[PDB]
C-alpha cells in the first residue's frame, strides 16, 4: 500500500491509497419537440370533437 | 402453500425434485415467468440472479450458487486452484495442469513446455491429456498436443495423465469415483453417503492411447464403444458396498480409510475456498446447489480430483433417495412442512 | 468559492430536499429563522458553506435552492412548516394540477407550460453567483413530475448552462412504497432522455432504505419521513465536501473525474454505515474497521445488488467523525485479503479517502442514534446494472401488451419513444456487461 | 386536481345519490343544515373535493340533481338531508322517460339537457381546479340510462380533458321493473365504453343475492340494496376525500386502474357486509373483501384474472398487518393476477372508519371476469332482439334497428376483448 496526495486542514484529512497499479439538442430542437407533441394532442382532440359533432 | 417454478426441463434430478414437492400437498407449481415464487429451479445458463429477492413478502430460494462456475469450468478450476492461497501450491491432490489458448477465436503454454522437458530428459512418463468444457486427446508428445487445441478453437487445459491408476480385478480396468455434494443456504456441506464408480469394461493399456475406451471412463462412452459393457457390473457402475468389500478382500483396507478421508478433505478445501465469494448468508435471496465431484485413485491409494460438475445427473438406483434428501435438507429447511440421514456433514 | 444550486422536483424531490436542508442547517448551526450566530462576516462571505447558502444584509442565510412541483400540496408544507422563514417565495414554484404519474404528461403537456417560469427562477439564483459550478437535482424516477419534468429541465439546463456540471439524486421505484404501476415506464423514459445530460447520478432504491429502516431502526412500517431522514444523512455525507473545508470532492467536476471514467456508466453505488436506532440506550460504538467492513455488505447499500459479481471502476470513502488515516489503511488491508474486490484491468485498485472530523449530525428526536464515526462509500461497480435489469424486465412485461401505453400517447408522446428509450437501456445493460464480465 | 362535480340522474340515480351524500356528510361531520360539527381536522382537509364553502361558513354539496319527472326529487328534497342541496341544482321536467332509453337520450332528454349543462357550467366555473365528474344512475331505465349517457357525451364535448366517472347500476331479471332493461342497458354500455374513464359496475343481482343469502333478508327492498351501494360508494371515494398519496385523484386512479381504454369497468367489493360489536381482524377484512360473495358485480373473480386491484382499509389498525395480509392474498392466489402487469395490487389506509364500524375494507378490481356481466346482458338483449320484441317503443321515438345492432356488436367486442387478456400470458 502507498499513501499519496495526503491533505490536512483543521476540519479533516484526505488522501489516496493505491493497492495495485493498472494493467446535445439546441433550444430550437426542444421547442420543436414540445410543439410537435402539443400538435398531436390538438389533433387527437379535434378528432374527438369531430366524432361528438357527428 | 409454498410455491415454486421450473426453468430447467432437462434436469433429471430436479424433474424428480419437483414431482416430490407436488406429492407433498403443500407445494404448488407455477408458470415459468410468474415471479411470485418461493423456490426457483433455475436454468443452467444465464440465470437471472439479479431479479431474485426483490419480491416483498416472499422468502426466495434458488438451486444454484451464483459464482460456483469458477469451480465447475475446467479452465476456471485450474486457475482457481493455482491462484488461491488456500489451495494453489501445496495442493497435492490436483494433477499438474496448464491452461492453453488456441491461436484463433492471461495465457499459458511454454511454462507448460518447461515442465514437459524436465521429464523428457528425466526418464519419466510424459503422457499428458488435453481437454475442455468427445473432444479429448491423450498423447505423450507435446508437439501433437498443441497441434490439436488450435484445430478445435476453444480454451483448453493440458494436465498430467495419471499413468498409474488403481485397476480393478479381474479385468485390469480403470474407473472414476463420482460423489454428490449438497451445499445448503447456510453453507453446510453435505456429502451423500452413496457414491458410484464409473468403470471401464476394457483392460487398461499403456501403448495404445488411440483406443480411448479403456482410458476414458465416461458411462456415455462405455456403452457405445465396449463389447463387454455391463459384463462386470450393471451399467459399468459399482457402488460403495461392493467397492468396500473389494478393498477389504484385495487390499486389506476400507473405502473410508484409503479413499473417503481424502475425498472429504478435497470437497471441503474446494468449497471453503470459494465460500466468501458465493455465500448467500447476508443476501436478499438464498441459494443451494448440488455438485458432482469426480475423482481418480492411483495405485498407491492416493485420491486425485479430476473435475467438479455444477449440474450433475445421478445414477438411476439413487435418484429417489438423493432427491428426497435435497427436499429435506435444502428446501424444507427453509420452508418447513406442517433419521438416519443420507448425508454426512463436512464441518466447515 | 464556487456556488451550487439545488433543484427539487416533484413530491419525492421536495420532501427529500426538505429533509436535507433541515440537516444542512443543523450541521452549519443555522437557525429556522435563517440566522447564523457562528457566522461573523454579516451580509456576505466566502466561506465553504456559502456554496449552499447566500446571505442578506440582515444576516439571513438562504439556501441556493428551487423547489418545483406540479401541484401545491407538498410545497405548501414547506411554506407553512418549520423552515418557512428560510426560503423566499420566489424559490417555491407550484402548479395547478400534477402529472398523474405520467411521464409524458409531466414532460410534454405540463412541462411546456411551466419550464420558462422554472428556468427564470433558477436564473435569479444563478445571477447571485460569482462562480456557479452547477446543479444538484433531486427527483423520483416513478412520478410524472419527478420523471417527465426533470428530463425536460435537464435538457434545458444543458442548453442554458452548457459548461456547468449536473448531479442527480434519484429515487428508484419500489412497490413496497410505490404509488403507480407505470413507474417502470417513467423510469426508463426519464433515464433515456436524461442520460446525456447528467454527469453523475446517485440512485437510491426505496426498497433498500425501507429494509434498512426495518432491520436497523426497528421501524415496523417505515413512512416517507423515516425514509427521508435516512436518505438525507447519505446525501449530506455526499455533499459535505462541498460545504466544508477539505481536499476531496470540493467541486462538482471532481465527482465525475473521481467516480465516472465512462460517461454513460455514471451511477455509483452508495453504501452507508452505521445505521443505529436512537431507541437503543446501550449500544457499543463501531470501529473504523467495522464500519468500513460494513461498506461491503449488500444489507447496507442504497441499492440491493452483489458487487462480488461485478467489477469496480472507482471507490471513494467518506468518513465523518473520529477517524484517522492509520485506522483506515489498516481496515482496508485486512478487508482486501478477506473480500472479493476486483477492479477493471484499465483502472488502478485503490481508494480515494476523505475524513471530516465532525461526526454525523442527527435530527433531534429522529430515529437515528448519534454515533462517533460513520462512513459513506461511493463505488462505481458494474453490479448496479442489476437494478437496470430488474427495471427493464418489468418494462418488457407491460410493454409487450402495450399495457397503459395509451395514457402516454394521449399526452402527445409518440409510441416509438418507448422502443427508443428501451433500446437505449439495452445498450446500457450491454455496456455494463462489457466492462464487468469476462466470459 | 381538486374539486369533483357530482351528477345524479333518474330515479335510481337520485335515490343512491341522496344516500351517498347522507353517508359522506355524516363522515365529514356535516349536519342536514350544512353546518360542520365534527371533532377532527382530517374531515375538513379535503372537504372542498365534494363541498362548496357557503355564507356563514357552511358546506354545500357540489351536486346536481336531474330527472324527467319531479317525483323522486320531491322525495329527496323532503328527505333527511334534503335541505343540504343547493335549490338551484334541482333540474327536472314533467314528462318522464317511461323506462325508455330513446326518450331519455333523444326526445324528452334532449329538451332538458341544456338546462342541466347550465348548472354544470356554474359549478365548474366556481372550481379552483376541477378534476372531473361522477355520475350516479341506473342503466335499466330511461332517464338515468338514456339522459345520463346523453349528459356524459355533452360534458365530454365541453370538458374533453376532464375525467368522467360513473357509478352505474346494472339491471337484473331478479330485481326488474320492465322487460326492456336489457335494451336500455346495452344501449348505455355502448356509450360508457367510449365516454367514461372509470365505471363502477353495481349489479342489482349481486346486491339482491347479498341481501338474501348473506344478510339473511327474506325480502330485500330497494332501500336494502341502496344501503350496500351507499357503503360501496363511500368506500371507493375514501381516497379522494381524505389525505393520502395513493389514488388520491381521479386521473391518478385511472392511470393505475386502466391499462386499455375500453376496459375500464370495475367490480367493487367491501367488508364487512352490514345491514356488529366485534371488529374484524385485518386478516378477516382481507379474506372477506376478496370473497366472491362480497362482490357488487355478480361475476366470479375465479372465472377470470385481475388486471389491476385497488384496496382501501379504514380505521385504526396496523399498516404492517395490512401490507402482510395483502401480500399474502396475492402470494397465495397469484394465478388470478395477470403476471404481465407487475405489482398490480395497490393499497391505501385511512384512519377514519365509516359509521358504525371500527374497521372496514373496500375492494376495486379490474377483472376480466366482468365479461360475465356483459354476457348476461347480451344474452337477454338477443333473446328479444332476434324477434324484434318491444322494439316499437324505440322506433316510435325515431330510433332505427341499426343502432341496436351496433350497440350489440360493440358490447360483444367488449366481451371478446376481456377474453383476450384473460388468455394472455407473459
Ligand atoms: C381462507 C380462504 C382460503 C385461504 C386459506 C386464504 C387465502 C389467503 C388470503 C385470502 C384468501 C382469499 C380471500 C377470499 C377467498 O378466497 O374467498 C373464497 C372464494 O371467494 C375465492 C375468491 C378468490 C380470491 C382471489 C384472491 C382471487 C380470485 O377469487 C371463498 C372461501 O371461503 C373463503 C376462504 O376459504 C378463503 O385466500
Ligand atoms: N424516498 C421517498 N420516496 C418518495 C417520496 N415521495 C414519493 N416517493 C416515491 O416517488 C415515486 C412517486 O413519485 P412522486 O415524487 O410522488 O410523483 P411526482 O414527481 O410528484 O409526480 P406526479 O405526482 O405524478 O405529478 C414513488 O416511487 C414513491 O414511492 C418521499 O418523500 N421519499
Ligand atoms: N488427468 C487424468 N489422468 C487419468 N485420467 C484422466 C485424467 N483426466 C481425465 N481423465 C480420465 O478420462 C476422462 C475425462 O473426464 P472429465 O471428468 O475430465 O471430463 P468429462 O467431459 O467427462 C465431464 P465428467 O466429470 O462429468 O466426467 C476422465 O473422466 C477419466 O476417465
Ligand atoms: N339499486 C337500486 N336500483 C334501482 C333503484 N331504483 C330503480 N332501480 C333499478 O333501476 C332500473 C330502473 O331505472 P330507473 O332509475 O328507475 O328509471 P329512470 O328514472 O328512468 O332512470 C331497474 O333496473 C331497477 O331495478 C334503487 O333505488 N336502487
Ligand atoms: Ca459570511
Ligand atoms: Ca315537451
Ligand atoms: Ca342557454
Ligand atoms: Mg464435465
Ligand atoms: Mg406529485
Ligand atoms: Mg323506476
Amino acid at each position: 500500500m502507498e499513501v499519496i496526495e495526503l491533505n490536512k486542514c483543521t476540519s479533516g484529512q484526505s488522501f489516496e491509497v493505491i493497492l495495485k497499479p493498472p494493467s446535445d439538442p439546441s433550444l430550437e430542437e426542444i421547442q420543436k419537440k414540445l410543439e410537435a407533441a402539443e400538435e398531436r394532442r390538438k389533433y387527437q382532440e379535434a378528432e374527438l370533437l369531430k366524432h361528438l359533432a357527428e | 402453500m409454498y410455491t415454486f417454478v421450473v426453468r430447467d426441463e432437462n434436469s433429471s434430478v430436479y424433474a424428480e425434485v419437483s414431482r416430490l414437492l407436488l406429492a407433498t400437498g403443500q407445494w404448488k407449481r407455477l408458470r415459468k415467468d410468474n415471479p411470485r415464487f418461493n423456490l426457483m429451479l433455475g436454468e443452467r445458463n444465464r440465470l437471472p440472479f439479479g431479479r431474485l429477492g426483490h419480491e416483498p413478502g416472499l422468502v426466495q430460494l434458488v438451486n444454484y450458487y451464483r459464482g460456483a462456475d469458477k469451480l465447475c469450468r475446467k479452465a476456471s478450476l485450474v486457475k482457481l486452484i493455482k491462484t488461491s492461497p488456500e489451495l494453489s501450491e501445496s495442493c497435492t491432490w490436483f494433477p499438474e495442469s496448464y491452461v492453453i489458448y488456441p491461436t484463433n477465436l492471461t495465457d499459458e503454454r511454454e511454462v507448460f513446455l518447461a515442465a514437459y522437458n524436465r521429464r523428457r530428459e528425466g526418464r519419466e512418463g510424459n503422457v499428458w491429456i488435453a481437454k475442455s468444457s468427445e473432444g479429448i486427446l491423450i498423447s505423450s508428445e507435446a508437439s501433437e498436443l498443441l497441434d490439436f487445441i488450435d484445430e478445435q478453437g476453444q480454451v483448453h487445459v493440458i494436465q498430467k495423465y495419471l499413468e498409474k491408476p488403481l485397476l480393478l480385478e479381474p479385468g485390469h480396468r480403470k474407473f472414476d469415483i463420482r460423489s454428490w455434494v449438497l451445499v445448503d443456504h447456510l453453507y453446510n456441506i453435505y456429502l451423500y453417503r452413496e457414491g458410484v464408480l464409473r468403470t471401464s469394461s476394457e483392460p487398461y493399456n499403456s501403448a495404445n492411447f488411440q483406443d480411448k475406451t479403456c482410458h476414458l471412463t465416461n458411462h456415455c462412452i462405455q456403452k457405445e464403444y465396449s463389447k463387454n459393457y455391463g459384463r462386470y457390473e450393471e451399467g459399468n457402475e459399482m457402488f460403495f458396498e461392493e467397492f468396500n468389500q473389494y478393498l477389504m478382500d484385495a487390499l486389506n483396507t476400507t473405502l473410508e480409510n484409503s479413499i473417503l478421508l481424502q475425498i472429504k478433505h478435497i470437497i471441503r478445501s474446494c468449497l471453503m475456498c470459494i465460500e466468501p465469494a458465493i455465500s448467500t448468508k447476508h443476501l436478499h435471496y438464498q441459494s443451494f446447489q448440488l455438485f458432482g465431484f469426480d475423482f481418480m485413485v492411483d495405485e498407491e491409494l492416493k485420491v486425485w480430483l479430476i473435475e467438479v460438475n455444477g449440474a450433475p445427473a445421478c445414477a438411476q438406483k439413487l435418484y429417489a433417495e438423493l432427491c428426497q434428501g435435497i427436499v429435506d435438507v435444502a428446501i424444507s429447511s427453509v420452508f418447513p412442512l406442517a433419521p438416519t440421514s443420507i448425508f454426512i456433514k463436512l464441518h466447515h | 468559492m464556487r456556488e451550487c444550486i439545488s433543484i427539487h422536483v416533484g413530491q419525492a424531490g421536495v420532501q427529500i430536499g426538505n429533509a436535507c436542508w433541515e440537516l444542512y442547517c443543523l450541521e452549519h448551526g443555522i437557525q429556522p429563522d435563517g440566522q447564523m450566530p457562528s457566522d461573523k462576516t454579516i451580509g456576505g462571505g466566502d466561506d465553504s458553506f456559502n456554496t449552499f447558502f447566500s446571505e442578506t444584509g440582515a444576516g439571513k442565510h438562504v439556501p441556493r435552492a428551487v423547489f418545483v412541483d406540479l401541484e401545491p400540496t407538498v410545497i405548501d408544507e414547506v411554506r407553512t412548516g418549520t423552515y418557512r422563514q428560510l426560503f423566499h417565495p420566489e424559490q417555491l414554484i407550484t402548479g395547478k394540477e400534477d402529472a398523474a404519474n405520467n411521464y409524458a404528461r409531466g414532460h410534454y403537456t405540463i412541462g411546456k407550460e411551466i419550464i420558462d417560469l422554472v428556468l427564470d427562477r433558477i436564473r435569479k439564483l444563478a445571477d447571485q453567483c460569482t462562480g456557479l459550478q452547477g446543479f444538484l437535482v433531486f427527483h423520483s424516477f416513478g412520478g410524472g413530475t419527478g420523471s417527465g419534468f426533470t428530463s425536460l429541465l435537464m435538457e434545458r439546463l444543458s442548453v442554458d448552462y452548457g459548461k456547468k456540471s449536473k448531479l442527480e439524486f434519484s429515487i428508484y421505484p419500489a412497490p413496497q412504497v410505490s404509488t403507480a404501476v407505470v413507474e417502470p415506464y417513467n423510469s426508463i423514459l426519464t433515464t433515456h432522455t436524461t442520460l446525456e445530460h447528467s454527469d453523475c447520478a446517485f440512485m437510491v432504491d426505496n426498497e433498500a432504505i425501507y429494509d434498512i429502516c426495518r432491520r436497523n431502526l426497528d421501524i415496523e412500517r417505515p413512512t416517507y419521513t423515516n425514509l427521508n431522514r435516512l436518505i438525507s444523512q447519505i446525501v449530506s455525507s455526499i455533499t459535505a465536501s462541498l460545504r466544508f473545508d477539505g481536499a476531496l470532492n470540493v467541486d462538482l467536476t471532481e465527482f465525475q473525474t473521481n467516480l465516472v471514467p465512462y460517461p454513460r456508466i455514471h451511477f455509483p453505488l452508495a453504501t452507508y454505515a452505521p445505521v443505529i436506532s436512537a431507541e437503543k440506550a446501550y449500544h457499543e460504538q463501531l470501529s473504523v474497521a467495522e464500519i468500513t467492513n460494513a461498506c461491503f455488505e449488500p444489507a447496507n447499500q442504497m441499492v440491493k445488488c452483489d458487487p462480488r459479481h461485478g467489477k469496480y471502476m472507482a471507490c471513494c470513502l467518506l468518513y465523518r467523525g473520529d477517524v484517522v488515516p492509520k485506522d483506515v489503511n489498516a481496515a482496508i488491508a485486512t478487508i482486501k485479503t478477506k473480500r472479493s474486490i476486483q477492479f477493471v484491468d484499465w483502472c488502478p485498485t485503490g481508494f480515494k479517502v476523505g475524513i471530516n472530523y465532525q461526526p454525523p449530525t442527527v435530527v433531534p428526536g429522529g430515529d437515528l442514534a448519534k454515533v462517533q464515526r460513520a462512513v459513506c462509500m461511493l463505488s462505481n461497480t458494474t453490479a448496479i446494472a442489476e437494478a437496470w435489469a430488474r427495471l427493464d424486465h418489468k418494462f418488457d412485461l407491460m410493454y409487450a401488451k402495450r399495457a397503459f401505453v395509451h395514457w402516454y400517447v394521449g399526452e402527445g408522446m409518440e409510441e416509438g419513444e418507448f422502443s427508443e428509450a428501451r433500446e437505449d437501456m439495452a445498450a446500457l445493460e450491454k455496456d455494463y456487461e462489457e466492462v464487468g464480465v469476462d466470459s | 386536481m381538486r374539486e369533483i362535480v357530482h351528477i345524479q340522474a333518474g330515479q335510481c340515480g337520485n335515490q343512491i345519490g341522496a344516500k351517498f351524500w347522507e353517508v359522506i356528510s355524516d363522515e365529514h361531520g356535516i349536519d342536514p343544515t350544512g353546518s360542520y360539527h365534527g371533532d377532527s381536522d382530517l374531515q375538513l382537509e379535503r372537504i372542498n373535493v365534494y363541498y362548496n364553502e357557503a355564507t356563514g361558513n357552511k358546506y354545500v354539496p357540489r351536486a346536481i340533481l336531474v330527472d324527467l319527472e319531479p317525483g323522486t326529487m320531491d322525495s329527496v328534497r323532503s328527505g333527511p338531508f334534503g335541505q343540504i342541496f343547493r335549490p338551484d341544482n334541482f333540474v327536472f321536467g314533467q314528462s318522464g322517460a317511461g323506462n325508455n332509453w330513446a326518450k331519455g337520450h333523444y326526445t324528452e332528454g334532449a329538451e332538458l339537457v341544456d338546462s342541466v349543462l347550465d348548472v354544470v357550467r356554474k359549478e365548474s366555473e366556481s372550481c379552483d381546479c376541477l378534476q372531473g365528474f361522477q355520475l350516479t344512475h341506473s342503466l335499466g331505465g330511461g332517464t338515468g340510462s338514456g339522459m345520463g349517457t346523453l349528459l356524459i357525451s355533452k360534458i365530454r364535448e365541453e370538458y374533453p380533458d376532464r375525467i368522467m366517472n360513473t357509478f352505474s347500476v346494472m339491471p337484473s331479471p331478479k330485481v326488474s321493473d320492465t322487460v326492456v332493461e336489457p335494451y336500455n342497458a346495452t344501449l348505455s354500455v355502448h356509450q360508457l365504453v367510449e365516454n367514461t374513464d372509470e365505471t363502477y359496475c353495481i349489479d342489482n343481482e349481486a346486491l339482491y343475492d347479498i341481501c338474501f343469502r348473506t344478510l339473511k333478508l327474506t325480502t330485500p327492498t330497494y332501500g336494502d340494496l341502496n344501503h350496500l351501494v351507499s357503503a360501496t360508494m363511500s368506500g371507493v371515494t375514501t381516497c379522494l376525500r381524505f389525505p393520502g398519496q395513493l389514488n388520491a385523484d381521479l386521473r391518478k386512479l385511472a392511470v393505475n386502474m386502466v391499462p386499455f381504454p375500453r376496459l375500464h369497468f370495475f367490480m367493487p367489493g367491501f367488508a364487512p357486509l352490514t345491514s356488529q360489536y366485534r371488529a374484524l381482524t385485518v386478516p378477516e377484512l382481507t379474506q372477506q373483501m376478496f370473497d366472491s360473495k362480497n362482490m357488487m358485480a355478480a361475476c366470479d373473480p375465479r372465472h377470470g384474472r385481475y388486471l389491476t386491484v385497488a384496496a382501501i382499509f379504514r380505521g385504526r389498525m396496523s399498516m404492517k398487518e395490512v401490507d402482510e395480509q395483502m401480500l399474502n392474498v396475492q402470494n397465495k392466489n397469484s394465478s388470478y393476477f395477470v403476471e404481465w402487469i407487475p405489482n398490480n395490487v395497490k393499497t391505501a389506509v385511512c384512519d377514519i372508519p365509516p359509521r358504525g364500524l371500527k374497521m372496514s375494507a373496500t375492494f376495486i378490481g379490474n377483472s376480466t371476469a366482468i365479461q360475465e356481466l356483459f354476457k348476461r346482458i347480451s344474452e337477454q338483449f338477443t333473446a328479444m332482439f332476434r324477434r324484434k320484441a318491444f322494439l316499437h317503443w324505440y322506433t316510435g321515438e325515431g330510433m332505427d334497428e341499426m343502432e341496436f345492432t351496433e350497440a350489440e356488436s360493440n358490447m360483444n367486442d367488449l366481451v371478446s376483448e376481456y377474453q383476450q387478456y384473460q388468455d394472455a400470458t407473459a
